[PDB]
């Protein structure tokens, strides 16, 4: 019931895969600012990202995709896309939040 | 619910700041209650009135201070921290013997005390860093 | 009544993440809540035992965190994996005494290493999390 | 007289690095130094094509890419194995368009991909490196 | 040889402004000339006057003062991340409306120019940040 | 003859693994700061650190290397360790200085 945050460059940053090593089932993961080109399809971590999606809930936070040159249509398929106020009700929804920096 | 914000980087070098503006924004709207907006680390550079950022672009530390009179939030800015940055009040001031202040009428300087303090009362502790 | 954990991911000096990490830990102990202390990734680097600073011209920090006994702190976690990642062993950390006049009790060092398993446990027992 | 090289390494509005290096560039244009521009590993994200800033609430810098051959810069890079483990290519950045009156040359785009042996050779060749 | 240094980071949140001040002293030493420190980005918060950090622990303001003071250094602070930050000096209070000043009066601030005319004269640029 | 300083970890940042690949036969490669911890023996790291001795120069600096408790005899044996005063001459030496932040 954690809801991980995660906002560096899987290419830049060792933050995600910390992240999706430690994330338990039925947790959910939001890529925000520079953590959304982890959400990308056809990347070097499309794999490790997709496997996670076996077990976690991924989502993309759309503005910071959007400023960044990508449509949702380029998100890898699963991880659901949410504006701001979606990022709010995440973390209400889930328990605790922790983020990853 | 009741959230506590913690900002731990600066303006405009980091989006930290601007992401959680957003969040706190979006919140507020939503009718959340933010029981307080800490900033630490280079997060308290967020509180000086001295910027004069581009007019084509956001200003931040004005745009929290418009967002703090709407919604009448508790900016709070970490006393360690900021000596060590160069954020001063009126007391700090005096205190410190400077001849000068630099901090936004808006905020306020408290001890690391009042996040931890905010983590208790609030329903989620949410981190904006690097 | 909550549980706080207190995540450290950065190795020391670099930044001042470690050092106002630790400042909150001290200040977060008057509070009386239950807290522990995790080091993940570089933030092992954190507990590095032997550290002198007079070559780069800052403050040694280290000896707080041997103190952290003295401020309540039971639980302080390590990263198995991460230590391994970096060729350390609990060895090559220093100790952190805890000691308790009314319960009688007396450890040397509190420092637990801790495998990927528990640590994803100690996330999900938490309240609240604060990262730096 | 100068070889000047702006290494660009990280990804847009996440930190102000992409910009603030860009106002460099600008800058250094009335020097009339030789520049090349290189952008390697995140830094190959700052020349995405149709960025889009109103939802996180900044101004779009983008268009000014678009406008370094308008101050003399001929010579701008982009790493191929940077983009591939991005699932990018060239289709996905912005064309920067270079002219001069003078030599009649009208160039719909410079910005060139290159292998990482020809990286180095650019590195090998610069007088000084501004690093950001 | 002469050393154009760019110092990309704040004081104490990165080790750069130390490192940078350590590779200074340390060329300075060696009769080396240091054209020009150039503070960009959070780098220009390295000239403000307003820190007070602990006692026991080097103030870094104040320690860059003093060798600039030393050996006559020229630190210059960009405007348009000053501007951006908060590092006015007087012409940038008139010229911005601010009541209050916050530079260290051994710094100066000037255009981004004065960076890349460090490096066409120096013989070395070496930069440190993050 | 390019002196290539690396300031960040190499489980943190992807400085160092960008730097071993783009620096060419001959040049020099500093670790300072947080990159300190690459030159340390038994890492993860330690094979690609000294796979770069077959073709570079490594050096590692002293003081930042004590700060965060290593001795010398903890390095990988071949990065040669430099004071400020070395670090210094390293960049005279070599003809130009390069970054990687």
């Amino acid at each position: 019931s954690i809801l991980h945050t995660v906002n560096k460059s899987p290419f830049e940053r060792n933050s995600l895969e910390s992240c999706l090593k430690f994330a338990t089932e039925g947790a959910s993961v939001l890529l925000f600012e520079d953590g959304i080109y982890a959400a990308l399809a056809g990347t070097r971590v499309e794999s490790q990202v997709t496997e996670a999606l076996g077990k976690l809930k991924l989502y993309v936070l759309g503005p910071d995709l959007k400023a960044r040159g990508f449509s949702d249509e380029r998100v890898i398929p699963g991880i659901s896309v949410v504006d701001y106020a979606g990022f709010v009700d995440l973390t209400t929804e889930c328990d605790t939040v922790q983020a990853w920096l | 619910m009741k959230f506590a914000l913690q900002i731990n980087e600066g303006p405009y070098q980091h989006q930290a700041s601007d992401s959680a503006y957003q969040f706190a924004k979006a919140a507020l709207e939503k009718g959340h209650e933010i029981f307080r907006v800490f900033f630490y680390h280079d997060g308290v550079n967020n509180s000086t009135r001295l910027t004069t950022p581009p007019q084509d672009d956001r200003h931040i530390v004005n745009r929290w201070a418009e967002l703090a009179e709407q919604y009448e939030l508790d900016m709070v800015v970490c006393v360690a921290a900021a000596q060590r940055r160069g954020i001063v009040d009126e007391g700090e001031a005096s205190r410190n013997g400077k001849d000068a202040t630099n901090i936004h009428p808006k905020f306020r300087i408290s001890g690391l005390g009042q996040l931890v303090e905010a983590a208790i009362q609030a329903d989620r502790l949410v981190v904006f860093g690097d | 009544v909550k549980k706080f954990m207190y995540l450290n991911r950065k190795a020391p000096y670099g930044t001042i993440y470690a050092w106002e990490a630790l400042e909150v830990v001290l200040i977060g102990a008057a509070f009386d809540q239950d807290v522990c202390v995790l080091f993940l990734d570089d933030g092992v680097y954190q507990l590095t035992r032997g550290q002198d600073t007079k070559g780069i011209g800052m403050k040694n920090f280290s000896p707080t965190y041997r103190t952290l006994g003295d401020y309540e702190v039971r639980r302080i976690y390590v990263d198995r994996d991460s230590l391994e990642a970096r060729g350390l062993t609990q060895d090559d950390l220093v100790e952190i005494a805890f000691e308790d006049m009314e319960t009688e009790e007396e450890f040397d060092n509190i420092v637990e290493v801790i495998d990927s398993a528990r640590v994803s446990e100690l996330m999900n027992e938490s309240d609240a999390v604060f990262s730096f």
